[PDB]
């Protein structure tokens, strides 16, 4: 497993076409080189850290699509363990939630949650009502009026 | 000024139902008026059956009390789990004065104080029953000749796990000394919430020895085989009934947070379902058509709302594979036996089979997740009705309008929040609770709370406040500093500082000593020297 | 910042309690940091806490404005509010108790008086305010066999106002507003048992503020009963230009 | 009788009374690390006195805390490490 590789000489064309191969801007794609860059002499392995910054930004970036469609949750990181060389579906999400305790307090992680407006993976005016304690927030148990709108877009 | 004082009385000078509009500000207020109306009648039909369940505990709990108490030492009593609260009475018997003499870890400060009180509540009880005395042991010893009768003496010595024990032993060594009278019997109730031996290592061996010939033990607590939350659970079983449906994932948040109380689970279980039940009744806009009276109020927002549902998902896909109002009106009626059904097994089991030790919300959360037979596969006893109380649930169609369930995490942010984890991320990702709407520094700078915080996070032990506050200068901005502070020529002083070539190092000392302070009043940071005032320990850490 | 590998939970906990070598540790004192007077202080901090982030703030609290009437539904049904959050808590129990509370209140019942207090204070005392609590609600006084022997008269007081109120007509009396109830004097245990009790009785409406990020510990699970709190997060970034004046901050 | 919460924090209180503070990443500490870091390396000798028949140390809140979440037993989403909340300080004051 790629994940097991420990002390990887990265080059920078390698992470900047990984980062292309997801669909990410070039804004973001250099932020990860810079967040990679500055933190390269103190990694036990690369590419843990790599795969973390490219999930995190691209469940941000493509929120949107993902609200919509549920099952690309389920490909996405799937697409991890086609390249990766990893059997291993835990481990993966480990990357994420690992990176997660490295990325949160960064300013340029914080403009990007601000420009996609995606907050723990909803928008704000969800979790400002999640916070105060509302009761009228919209619960999570009813379907989406816009997926519904999309079903009977489906039919017809 | 108002804010230096400890406490101000303030009658506002004033020039009616807290139920708001909902379906976006389109509900009619006669809507208003019958969810008000009709979540008070729901509410008075739960507590009322609350009401007569809690005068039966503690009318229980007195009649055995009463039981253990009458049928040359003392009469222990030790009881366990008991938060003490009962008001225990006795019996008026003729040619015997029956005294309860109450005492606290506040009344216990010495033996001496406690016979003084015990002295003093016992004259005062023997005049009220019918020159002064020394309140001591000896008007114990001349009870019969002040009074002409025998005297009965029951101690209740209340939270035993908070008195101190030495001055508790010797209270009852003093005690024994009454033995030496005829006329004189002595009775002892101790409060337990820890255990036996607890107090048992905590007394001398021959104290142990003397309590021995005569001690009984009784369960006290709201946990004595579940049999008083079950009623309780039941009674808003006896409330909801036709008219919601539980969920299973609320039953087992129920479950777990009464795993997590002691002392006092079963108010806590009245909370979460008066809460649970008060979120529903503030939500839905759907609860008019609970009374069914009210079905010919449906609007355009009802059924462009109601055809959003799961189950009319999964019919209308059924349907349509195979080949709206008045299909919605009619398929109100059923009554969705679940809860009959429960109580019929429930009856079942304590009826014949003798089986008592069993949890009714346990077993109503393996009914709703259709895991029953697992449930009742662990006596060993009822095995000969596998199919006589088998039980499948129907999930019924646009059900998910007419519940209580937990998803939304508003039951555990209302009732049990992550406290200090609200309060840190709170701190540490603060775009979340601030808008993101001063024009050009509100955008590139933090507010100076939420970027400390995220300079704490990153440190060790201690922390250097002189480099903290270089590291907290070097996250800042020199130039939009300037450039907004003199944003305002009403106030010259502030045009003046920032003409000083020492401006952006004085601003970022004020922010930095008041956000420094705002976090020692807080509790996250620590100046472990009284004086000097150099250095800093964290107190908190994210996420534990 | 820290060499560390971990930041979170007791990994970030364990892993940042390094015994660092007395050749790394810096000698700095506040005797190079920049001097300052207090006038300055003061002018600069009232220019930041009225100008800086106040769009934000102002907006925040527009919307949770919107929460009010569930509040009150809250207090209705007999729970205590306790608000917790990042920030002063001063202005939104004022204006929430005051301008919205008792006209309520005081409409649906047929104004309500307001007791107040200041828990950042440190010479906030029980005495004086149970002394006002019977200016405003009048109780019975104890009778002699109440009094029992040299016990506190308050807390034998409000229990027989309990044992009073259960059977008066459940309408509110009295709103008590606690600001900061984790301050010096008032965390207490005698103060906090006094308010348990208080808040047993249904007709007085109890609305609280914490800002210790430890202070559920102060209440255990007869006071938690006793209190019987609906939490509320309202984290606006405020000032805190009242509170910040009853501690020394020049030092 | 006695609740969950309330005897693992009893088992935390014993091991922060009866174990020193410095000897705690030796014992609890499981995480992989992304960052280049030595763990605690653990004591060299065994203590000739038991420290359990001696009188106990003294501890912080926040150590209490750590250990309790460290002992307690347990994708995307979830988070299975039990967080100090409201129930944990009160069974604390219990």
């Amino acid at each position: 497993s790629l994940l097991v590789k420990k002390y990887c000489k990265m080059t920078t064309e390698e992470i900047i076409r990984l980062c292309n191969d997801f669909e990410l801007p070039r804004e973001v794609a250099y932020k990860i080189v810079d967040e990679y860059n500055i933190n390269a002499s103190r990694l036990v392995c690369p590419w843990q850290l790599v795969c973390g910054l490219v999930l995190n930004c691209t469940f941000i970036v493509f929120n949107e699509r993902r609200r919509k469609d549920p099952r690309i949750d389920h490909f996405i990181v799937s697409k991890m363990c086609s390249l990766m060389l990893t059997s291993k579906v835990d481990d993966v999400i480990e990357c994420v939630k690992l990176v997660k305790e490295l990325i949160i307090g960064e300013k340029w992680f914080r403009d990007l949650q601000i420009r996609y407006d995606d907050f723990d993976g909803i928008r704000y005016d969800e979790i400002i009502f999640r916070k105060l304690g509302s009761m009228l927030q919209t619960t999570n148990i009813l379907v989406t009026d816009d997926q519904y709108n999309i079903w009977k877009k489906r039919i017809e | 000024a108002d804010a230096q004082r400890s406490h101000y009385t303030v009658y506002p000078s004033l020039p009616h139902i807290p139920f708001v509009k909902l379906l976006s500000g389109k509900e009619s207020e006669v809507n208003v008026e019958k969810r008000w109306e009709l979540y008070h009648q729901l509410h008075s039909h739960f507590h009322d059956q609350v009401d007569h369940i809690i005068d039966n505990i503690e009318a229980d709990l007195k009649a055995e009390i009463s039981d253990l108490l009458y049928s040359r030492c003392f009469n222990t009593i030790f009881l366990l789990g008991s938060d003490s609260t009962t008001k225990i009475e006795l019996k008026d018997e003729s040619s015997r004065y029956n005294v309860l003499i109450e005492l606290t870890p506040k009344e216990s400060p010495n033996v001496r104080m406690m016979l003084r009180r015990s002295m003093y509540k016992l004259y005062s009880a023997a005049d009220a029953e019918e020159n002064d005395v020394s309140y001591d042991l000896s008007l114990v010893e001349n009870f019969k000749r002040l009074f002409g009768k025998d005297l009965a003496m029951v101690f209740n010595f209340k939270d035993v796990d908070s008195i101190n024990f030495n001055t508790l032993d010797n209270f009852i060594i003093l005690l024994k000394s009454a033995f030496k009278y005829d006329h004189v019997k002595i009775s002892l109730i101790f409060n337990i919430n820890t255990n036996l031996s607890n107090i048992e290592k905590n007394l001398r061996q021959s104290t142990i020895r003397l309590l021995k010939r005569n001690y009984h033990k009784l369960d006290v607590s709201s946990n004595k085989g579940f049999k008083y939350g079950n009623q309780i659970f039941q009674s808003f079983l006896d409330t909801v009934d036709g008219k919601l449906n539980l969920s299973d994932r609320f039953v087992e948040f129920i479950l777990s947070k009464m795993a997590n109380n002691t002392n006092h689970n079963l108010q806590l279980l009245t909370k979460m379902l008066d809460y649970s039940l008060m979120s529903y009744f503030f939500q839905n806009a759907f609860s008019v058509f609970i009374d069914p009276v009210n079905v010919d109020f449906l609007n355009d927002d009802y059924l462009k709302i109601l055809s959003r549902c799961p189950t009319f998902m999964f019919f209308v896909e059924g349907l349509i594979k195979q080949h709206l109002e008045e299909f919605f009106v009619e398929f109100l009626v059923r009554e969705n036996p679940i809860n009959g059904h429960a109580k019929f097994v429930a009856r079942f089991l304590e009826e014949e089979l003798n089986i008592t030790n069993f949890n009714l919300i346990e077993l109503y959360h393996n009914l709703l997740i259709g895991k029953l037979d697992s449930y009742l596969d662990r006596w060993s006893a009822c095995k000969e009705y596998k199919d006589r109380l088998h039980f499948e649930p129907i999930d019924t169609i646009f059900q998910e309008l007419f519940t209580l369930d937990n998803r939304s995490g508003l039951l555990t942010q209302s009732i049990f929040p992550s406290y200090k984890s609200n309060i840190e991320d709170n701190l540490l990702s603060w775009e979340q609770v601030l808008p993101s709407l001063s024009g050009d520094l509100d955008k590139i700078m933090a507010p100076v709370l939420g970027q400390l915080f995220k300079l704490y996070r990153e440190a060790n032990m201690t922390i250097n406040i002189y480099d903290f506050y270089i590291a907290f200068r070097e996250t800042l901005p020199k130039e939009e500093i300037l450039n907004f502070i003199r944003k305002d020529p009403s106030n010259t002083k502030l045009l003046e500082l920032a003409e000083t070539p020492d401006a952006f190092d004085k601003v970022a000392l004020i922010l930095f000593m008041q956000a420094i302070f705002a976090f020692e009043n807080m509790g996250l940071i620590k100046f472990q020297s009284t004086k000097s005032y150099d250095l800093v320990e964290k107190c908190v850490w994210r996420g534990i | 910042k820290s060499a560390s590998s971990f930041l979170d939970t007791f990994e970030g906990y364990f892993d940042q309690r390094k015994i660092v070598r007395t050749n790394a540790k810096s000698r700095h004192t506040m005797s190079m940091a920049p001097d300052v007077t207090r006038e300055e202080f003061s002018l600069v901090s009232n220019f930041f806490n009225e100008n800086f982030q106040k769009r934000p703030r102002q907006k925040l609290f527009e919307i949770q404005k919107k929460m009010f009437p569930q509040y009150w539904f809250e207090l209705t049904q007999g729970f205590s509010l306790l608000f917790y959050g990042v920030g002063s808590k001063r202005n939104f129990l004022e204006e929430f108790a005051i301008d919205y509370l008792s006209p309520k209140i005081a409409y649906s019942q047929l104004s309500i008086p307001c007791l107040i207090l200041n828990g950042y204070n440190p010479s906030c005392n029980y005495r004086d305010v149970f002394k006002e609590i019977t200016d405003l609600l009048v109780p019975a006084e104890l009778t002699r066999s109440e009094t029992k022997y040299w016990g506190n008269h308050v807390i034998l007081q409000i229990q027989k106002m309990i044992d009073f109120y259960k059977n008066q007509p459940l309408d509110i009396k009295l709103i008590l507003v606690v600001h900061n109830l984790d301050g010096p004097s008032i965390r207490k245990n005698t103060f906090q048992t006094m308010l348990s009790f208080l808040s047993v009785i249904r007709q007085i409406a109890i609305v609280a503020s914490t800002d210790h990020i430890y202070a559920p510990l102060l209440w255990d699970n007869m006071k938690a009963q006793n209190y019987n709190f609906v939490f509320h997060d309202i984290s606006n970034f405020e000032p805190s230009t009242v509170e910040s004046t009853f501690q020394d901050v020049m030092k | 009788d006695l609740s969950i919460i309330s005897k693992y924090l009893l088992i935390a209180s014993y091991i922060c009374s009866y174990l020193e503070p410095r000897y705690d990443a030796s014992i609890f500490s499981r995480k992989t690390r992304i960052i280049q870091g030595r763990a605690a390396y653990g004591r060299r000798k065994k203590k000739e006195v038991n420290p359990r028949y001696l009188q106990p140390s003294l501890f912080a809140i926040e150590r209490l805390l750590a250990i309790f979440q460290a002992i307690f037993p347990i994708a995307l989403r979830e988070e299975s490490l039990m967080k100090a909340n409201i129930e944990v300080f009160q069974n604390l004051s219990e």
